[PDB]
RNA sequence: UUGACAUUGUGAAGAGUUUC
RNA sequence: GUUCUUUGUAAAGUGCCUUCGAAGAGUCGAGUUGUUUGGGAAUGCAGCUCUAAGUGGGUGGUAAAUUCCAUCUAAAGCUAA
RNA sequence: UUGACCUCAAAUCAGGUAGGAGUACCCGCUGAACUUAAGCAUAUCAAUAAGCGGAGGAAAAGAAACCAACCGGGAUUGCCUUAGUAACGGCGAGUGAAGCGGCAAAAGCUCAAAUUUGAAAUCUGGUACCUUCGGUGCCCGAGUUGUAAUUUGGAGAGGG
C-alpha cells in the first residue's frame, strides 16, 4: 500500500511542504473550536496502524491543549509550608497532555470508549492532536469480535485510568529492571513492600 | 505471659519501678539514634565503634551468587561418603580405585587445607582449592579435578 | 499504486483536490519513475461517478 | 565459547557438545527489503533536506568533516547517529558533485 | 535512645504502619479452598490431569548451574523432533516455549525423550464421543519426575598428569588479567616495523 | 524586568568569508 | 446417552526446491528544568529545545572515545486463576 | 438550468447512550503539616492523610525493546527467602529494593505494514416473513481517503 510512502513523508517533519502543510493546518485548527469532530483523520496511516477502520462506529476528534508547565493553583505563591513544597512555577504535570486531551474528550462525550490519540501539529502556544474513539453500543462494534472487548464495562475511561499508550507510559509500565518501582502499580508495589505480613507460626 | 511480670508486683508501690525523681518521662536523650556526637558520643565509641563514617569502595548492583563459594576444609571432607561405603574405600586405600568426591553437587565452591587426614589416595571434582589442601591430597597420594 | 510499481498501468489519473494532501502527493515522482503515462485531473466526484462511487480520488 | 571445563579463567566454563539453535528472525528487525528502500530513497528526493542537512553539508564543502560531526553532536546528542549522519550526507553530496 | 552495649536496630516503623499489617488465619480455610479448587477442577476436567507437562532445564547462574529444573516450555525444535506440532501438542497436556533456544544436546535429547514416553504413555479420546470413557490420574507432577542426570561413576582409578591445578587456577588468573595488555603489546611492535 | 530558543514567513538597504 | 441431516467440492495441517520476507517517529535518543526513586556523571515520569536510523535500534546499574560480545525487538493491542 | 461532491448545520427526526450513588479493596492525578532529627531549613513522617477524576467483582498487570553473563533461564501476579541487604543520605537521624531459588496458579494471542483485482467478496439501518439474544429476501446507506479473506514475526507469503 501506500501508506508506507505516507509514513516515511511524516517521518520528515521539516521538509518545506510539511513546514507549509503543519502552517495551513495549525492555522485552521486554532480557527476551530477548542474541540470538534473531524470528518476523517489527518494522518490516515497512523490512525489504522492504531487500530481505525473506518467504518459506521469510529470517531476521530481532533483537540487543543494549551501547552505548557503547570504552575500550582495557590494564590500568590502562599503555599503554607516548608522550602521544598515552595515551587510554583517550575513544576511538571505527570499525565501528559496527550492524556489530558483525551480526558477532556472523554469527558466532552462519555457514551464513547477511547481508544487512542495521535500528534499532528503544534506551536509554541498549544498542542493538537487527533483522538479516536468508538460507539460500543454500535451493532456493528458488537457483533464484530475485534474490538468487542471494549463494550465491557472494565475499559469504560480508559485514559481516566492511565491504560492507554500514553497512560500506560506515564503510569510507569514496562518491563525491566528501570521500572522496578512502578511497574506492576506504583501503590501496589509500595503496599505490598510498607506492609507487614505476620503468620499463625511466626517465621 | 502477664501474672508473672513485675506491674503485677508493683501494685501498690507508687511509682511502678522508674522511680519518683528521675521519673518516667517520654523520650528523654531523644530518639534513636539522636546523639552520637553530642551526648551519645560516649556509648557510640565504646561498645559501637566505626559507626560512622564512610570507607573503602561502592559495587552498584551487588548480585550475591557472583560470590557464592561455600567452603569445606579436609578436616571434614568425607562426611560427603555415606558411611556405609567409607571404611570400605578406608581400608581399600588403591591407586586403581578411589572414591570420586563432587563438592558442588554437596553445595560447596572452595575447599580448604584444615585438618589432617588419613594416606588414602581419593579423588576429588572440585573447583576452587587452595594450594595447601592440593599439597595433602597429593601426599596422601590422591589427586584433584577441577571442574566447572 | 501496487500496479504502478508492478508497471501494470498503461494510464493514471489522480485528482488534484484531496486533503489530506499527502495520500497522492508522491504518485506524479512514482509514475516518473516508472515511465508510467499519469495525469492530474480534477473531478474526483466525478471519478467516483466513474466508478458507481461518491468519490474515488484516483 | 569454546570452554576450558574450568571455574575461571577466559573461557571458563562446562565443556559441553554446544548446538547451535535456529535463527529467530527477530534479530532481524534491521532489514532493508527492497520496497522500503524504494519508499526511502523516493521520499529523500520529494522531501528535500532540512536546514540543519543543508548547513552540514555546507560545512562539509567547508570547515572539514569534524566540526560537522560536533555540530551534528550538539543536534542528536550522539557520536554514533552523527557518524552515520556524516557519512549519508557524504553519499549525497557524491551525488550532487558526480550524478 | 541509646543506652548499654547492644547491636545496633533498624526497624522500620515510623510509617503508619498500624494500617497495613495482614495476618494469616485464613491460612487453613485458603488451604481448603485450594485442595476443594483442585478437586473440582479435576471433577469437571475429563480426565486430564491438571497439570501440563513440563520440560527439564539447565538451572541458571553459578549458584543453581548445578540444578536441573522444571521450566516452561519444550522448544518447537525438540517437539517437531520427536514429531509433531506445537498446536496439536497444546491440546494435548504439553506445554510450549518459544523462547529458551534448544543449544545443548543432551537437553535436546532428554526433553524429547520426555515426549515420546509421554506420547507412548498416554491415551486420546476420539473426536467422537464415545471411547473407554475414563480413568483419572492429576500427576505430570511426579509420573514423569525431573532426576538430576548420573553425571559420574561412584569411583575411578587415578590417573595423576603430576600437574598443579592450583598453579592452573593461577595462571588463568594471569591471563584473564594481561589478554589486553599482551594484545597491545604485540600490536604495538607489530605496527611499529611499520 | 532582562537575554537566548521557538511561534516565525518573504526580502531588501547599511555597518565590524562571517554577522551587527 | 440417543436421533437426524452433511457440510463438499470446501477448510485445515503435513513434507522438500525456489523467490523473498513489508515489522508502529514530534517517537527513540540527547540536552536542560522540576519531581520522584535504593538508582548513585543522573530510576522513572512530565515541560521546553534538538530530533534520528534499518546488517538498524534498546539494554547490559560509573560518565566519554574505540573494538568486540550477549540478549530482546519498542513507540498499536486483548487476555482467566 | 440540472445534477453531483466536500464541509458544517438544524430537527420534540428513528433508535441509542453519559451523568448521580456507593467508594473496604482497585487505576490515576493533585498533595501537606504536626511529627523525628533531642535545635532546624535538606532529609524523614510521605511519594502518606486531606482534595479530584474513573472501574470491577475483583481490579490492575501480563505474553519480553526481559532477567542474565550460567552449561543459561523464559508472560504476569502473590507467599517464603533474597534483606534490613547493594544502594541512598546534613554518610546524621533514618530510608531501602531487584535478579537467582522453592511454592501457589497457569493459557495464550490479535492489529498495522501486502493487489480480491477474472470481479466489496465487508458492515449498520429500514421493510415483509420466520423456528427471534437471531435469521432469509428486498431496498436505502456506509465504504476504496479501504470493509472482507490471508499473516503477526515463535514467523510468514508467493510459486514449483
Amino acid at each position: 500500500g501506500a501508506y508506507k510512502y505516507l509514513e516515511e513523508l511524516q517521518r520528515k517533519k521539516q521538509s518545506d511542504v510539511l513546514r507549509f502543510l503543519q502552517r495551513v493546518r495549525v492555522w485552521e485548527y486554532r480557527q476551530k473550536n477548542v474541540i470538534h469532530r473531524a470528518a476523517r483523520p489527518t494522518r490516515p496511516d497512523k490512525a489504522r496502524r492504531l487500530g481505525y477502520k473506518a467504518k459506521q462506529g469510529f470517531v476521530i476528534y481532533r483537540v487543543r491543549v494549551r501547552r505548557g508547565n503547570r504552575k500550582r493553583p495557590v494564590p500568590k505563591g502562599a503555599t503554607y509550608g516548608k522550602p521544598t513544597n515552595q515551587g510554583v512555577n517550575e513544576l511538571k504535570y505527570q499525565r501528559s497532555l496527550r492524556a489530558t486531551a483525551e480526558e477532556r474528550v472523554g469527558r466532552r462525550a462519555a457514551n464513547l470508549r477511547v481508544l487512542n490519540s495521535y500528534w499532528v501539529n503544534q506551536d509554541s502556544t498549544y498542542k493538537y492532536f487527533e483522538v479516536i474513539l468508538v460507539d460500543p453500543q454500535h451493532k456493528a462494534i458488537r457483533r464484530d469480535a475485534r474490538y468487542n472487548w471494549i463494550c465491557d464495562p472494565v475499559h469504560k475511561h480508559r485514559e481516566a485510568r492511565g491504560l492507554t499508550a500514553t497512560g500506560k507510559k506515564s503510569r510507569g509500565i514496562n518491563k525491566g529492571h528501570k521500572f522496578n518501582n512502578t511497574k506492576a502499580g506504583r501503590r501496589k508495589t509500595w503496599k505490598r513492600q510498607n506492609t507487614l505480613s505476620l503468620w499463625r507460626y511466626r517465621k | 505471659p502477664s501474672r508473672f511480670t513485675k506491674t503485677r508486683k508493683h501494685r501498690g508501690h507508687v511509682s511502678a519501678g522508674k522511680g519518683r525523681i528521675g521519673k518516667h518521662r517520654k523520650h528523654p536523650g531523644g530518639r534513636g539514634m539522636a546523639g552520637g556526637q553530642h551526648h551519645h558520643r560516649i556509648n557510640m565509641d565504646k561498645y559501637h565503634p566505626g559507626y560512622f563514617g564512610k570507607v573503602g569502595m561502592r559495587y552498584f548492583h551487588k548480585q550475591q551468587a557472583h560470590f557464592w563459594k561455600p567452603v569445606l576444609n579436609l578436616d571434614k571432607l568425607w562426611t560427603l561418603i555415606p558411611e556405609d561405603k567409607r571404611d570400605q574405600y578406608l581400608k581399600s586405600a588403591s591407586k586403581e580405585t578411589a572414591p570420586v568426591i563432587d563438592t558442588l553437587a554437596a553445595g560447596y565452591g572452595k575447599i580448604l587445607g584444615k585438618g589432617r587426614i588419613p594416606n588414602v589416595p581419593v579423588i576429588v571434582k572440585a573447583r576452587f582449592v587452595s594450594k595447601l589442601a592440593e599439597e595433602k591430597i597429593r601426599a596422601a597420594g590422591g589427586v584433584v579435578e577441577l571442574i566447572a | 499504486v501496487a500496479l504502478i510499481e508492478n508497471k501494470k498501468a498503461k494510464l493514471v489519473l489522480i485528482a488534484n483536490d484531496v486533503d489530506p494532501i499527502e495520500l497522492v502527493v508522491f504518485l506524479p515522482a512514482l509514475c516518473k519513475k516508472m515511465g508510467v503515462p499519469y495525469a492530474i485531473v480534477k473531478g474526483k466526484a466525478r471519478l467516483g461517478t466513474l466508478v458507481n462511487q461518491k468519490t474515488s480520488a484516483v | 565459547t569454546v570452554k576450558t571445563g574450568i571455574a575461571i579463567g577466559l573461557n571458563k566454563g562446562k565443556k559441553v557438545t554446544s548446538m547451535t539453535p535456529a535463527p529467530k528472525i527477530s534479530y532481524k528487525k534491521g532489514a532493508a527489503s527492497n520496497r522500503t528502500k524504494f519508499v526511502r530513497s523516493l521520499v529523500r528526493e520529494i522531501a528535500g533536506l532540512s536546514p540543519y542537512e543543508r548547513r552540514l553539508i555546507d560545512l562539509i564543502r567547508n570547515s572539514g568533516e569534524k566540526r560537522a560531526r560536533k555540530v551534528a553532536k550538539k543536534r542528536l546528542g550522539s557520536f554514533t547517529r552523527a557518524k552515520a549522519k556524516v557519512e549519508e550526507m557524504n553519499n549525497i553530496i557524491a551525488a550532487s558533485r558526480r550524478h | 535512645a541509646i543506652s548499654k552495649n547492644l547491636p545496633i536496630l533498624k526497624n522500620h516503623f515510623r510509617k503508619h504502619w498500624q494500617e497495613r499489617v495482614k495476618v494469616h488465619f485464613d491460612q487453613a480455610g485458603k488451604k481448603v479452598s485450594r485442595r476443594n479448587a483442585r478437586a473440582t477442577r479435576a471433577a469437571k476436567i475429563a480426565p486430564r490431569p491438571l497439570d501440563l507437562l513440563r520440560p527439564v532445564v539447565r538451572a541458571p547462574t553459578v549458584k543453581y548451574n548445578r540444578k536441573v529444573r522444571a521450566g516452561r516450555g519444550f522448544t518447537l525444535a525438540e517437539v517437531k523432533a520427536a514429531g509433531l506440532t506445537a498446536a496439536y501438542a497444546r491440546t494435548i497436556g504439553i506445554a510450549v516455549d518459544h523462547r529458551r533456544q534448544n543449544r545443548n544436546q543432551e537437553i535436546f535429547d532428554a526433553n524429547v525423550q520426555r515426549l515420546k514416553e509421554y506420547q507412548s504413555k498416554i491415551i486420546v479420546f476420539p473426536r467422537n464421543g464415545k471411547a473407554p470413557e475414563a480413568e483419572q490420574v492429576l500427576s505430570a507432577a511426579a509420573t514423569f519426575p525431573i532426576a538430576q542426570p548420573a553425571t559420574d561413576v561412584e569411583a575411578r582409578a587415578v590417573q595423576d598428569n603430576g600437574e598443579s591445578a592450583f598453579r592452573t587456577l593461577r595462571l588463568a588468573r594471569s591471563e584473564k588479567k594481561f589478554r589486553g595488555i599482551r594484545e597491545k603489546r604485540a600490536r604495538e611492535k607489530a605496527e611499529a616495523e611499520a
